[PDB]
């Protein structure tokens, strides 16, 4: 794509805090286009945030959700769009996209950046505890068993999970993380394997949470008894 | 603010079939309707702009129709790359507002889940909390109800679910439900059960364990 | 007619 929009300035912030996003554009004459910010909360749809006029940007528009807290501006000499974000709240957590208005009379977006993630939370960096989801003692003879790992209570996203250092991929399902009421995340990863393998094959989940430098390998085995 | 209502929220079709997506608006927006496609992990892409205008470079199988209050995006014959989420956007007034999306997903034959329940590990219990996990593996269609029962009492408010994207090979979903209890609450009960309702199962399937069993 | 301006002057 000849048109490029590159967002920066995102990241973690405490409730009540501020961030300034920037978007540097290339491939078109920036001063000739209206621009907008649009955001997408985790697992949700698109939501318009703000728009700014061309050329000078005298004229601006805001969603009620952000009015009075956020300010959109532009610097045409730098091909840059800004979003000043004040008094941030948890519900402002989202990927923020810089977007170009496709015509001289519409803010409907044609081109979008890749987005920048803004996470608003009071949680502290914390590595997960990793607990086995042990295969049932009643696993069907000659049939299929399930086992897994629960990766609990970490912040921030993301964690990665592999099985047997990446050698085991067939039958693996690693679920999207869930944000718990505590403000910490949890997710589970499972795999189905032959019941006949449970006594002899090793199953290890390899969990990596880079923000906390947590690296855990958990062998998941039938529970003794 | 103008409300955009997209339906159906999920459209289940096979490659080659015609897809019809609807967006109705709460007031007359003339012809200022726009349609976007979005794939997981990617930014949206504009398909059709105001006046049902097909964007340059977008394949001819995409077209928009309607004006006023009732708008349609048609994909004349679905290609594999077209399974994605689609959003409508009105650009008549500020605030600019979007529909909630329609997911175009791959239809396949009915597949019942395999179901597995997992007790909390001893190491977790040592920590003060108990998570009980129920897995529904490889099912289609997406609709699935998971009901937790503790000594036959229906639970509410203390579980969370997560679901995978459609599998690239077999077009099924998988789902986990996690029941979270304090250690003290966990230890004052005996039987933990997950009951699964899915149209592939002729009646609901329950998997259970008793505390203290191997 | 819409309630916003994109190109000013």
């Amino acid at each position: 794509s000849e048109v490029q929009l590159v967002e920066s300035g995102g990241g973690l912030v405490q409730p009540g805090g501020s961030l300034r996003l920037s978007c540097v554009t290339s491939g078109f004459t920036f001063r000739k286009f209206g621009m907008s910010w649009v955001r997408q909360a985790p697992g949700k749809g698109l939501e318009w945030v703000a728009s700014i006029s061309t050329p000078r940007g005298s004229t601006t528009y805001y969603s009620d959700s952000v009015k009075g807290r956020f300010t959109i501006s532009r610097d045409n000499s730098k091909n840059t769009l800004y979003l000043q974000m004040n008094s941030l709240r948890a519900e402002d957590t989202a990927v923020y996209y810089c977007t170009r208005g496709y015509s001289s009379t519409s803010y409907a977006m044609d081109y979008w950046g890749q987005g920048t993630l803004v996470t608003v939370s009071s949680a502290s960096t914390k590595g997960p505890s990793v607990f086995p989801l042990a295969p049932s003692s009643k696993s069907t003879s000659g049939g299929t068993a399930a086992l897994g790992c629960l990766v609990k209570d970490y912040f921030p996203e993301p964690v990665t999970v592999s099985w047997n250092s990446g050698a085991l991929t067939s039958g693996v399902h690693t679920f999207p993380a869930v944000l718990q009421s505590s403000g910490l995340y949890s997710l589970s990863s499972v795999v189905t394997v032959p019941s006949s393998s449970l006594g002899t094959q090793t199953y290890i989940c390899n969990v990596n949470h880079k923000p906390s430098n947590t690296k855990v390998d958990k062998k998941v085995e039938p529970k003794s008894c | 603010d103008i409300v955009l209502t997209q339906s159906p929220a999920t459209l289940s079709l096979s490659p080659g079939e015609r897809a019809t997506l609807s967006c109705m608006t709460s007031t007359d927006i003339d012809d200022d309707m726009n349609w976007y496609q979005q794939k997981p992990g990617q930014a949206p892409r504009l398909l059709i702009s105001e006046g049902n205008t097909l964007r340059p470079g977008v394949p001819a199988r995409f077209s928009g129709s309607g004006s006023g209050t009732d708008f349609t995006l048609t994909i004349s014959s679905l290609e594999p790359e077209d399974f994605a989420v689609y959003y409508c956007l009105q650009s008549f007034n500020v605030p600019l507002t979007f529909g909630q999306g329609t997911k175009v997903e791959i239809k396949r034959t009915v597949a019942a889940p395999s179901v597995f329940i997992f007790p909390p590990s001893d190491s977790q219990l040592k920590s003060g909390t108990a998570s009980v996990v129920c897995l529904l593996n490889n099912f289609y269609p997406r609709e699935a109800k998971v009901q937790w029962k503790v000594d036959n009492a229906l639970q509410s408010g203390n579980s969370q679910e997560s679901v995978t994207e459609q599998d690239s090979k077999d077009s099924t979903y998988s789902l986990s439900s996690t029941l979270t209890l304090s250690k003290a609450d966990y230890e004052k009960h005996k039987v933990y059960a997950c009951e699964v309702t899915h149209q592939g199962l002729s009646s609901p399937v329950t998997k259970s364990f008793n505390r203290g069993e191997c | 007619k819409g309630n916003y301006v994109v190109t000013t002057h």
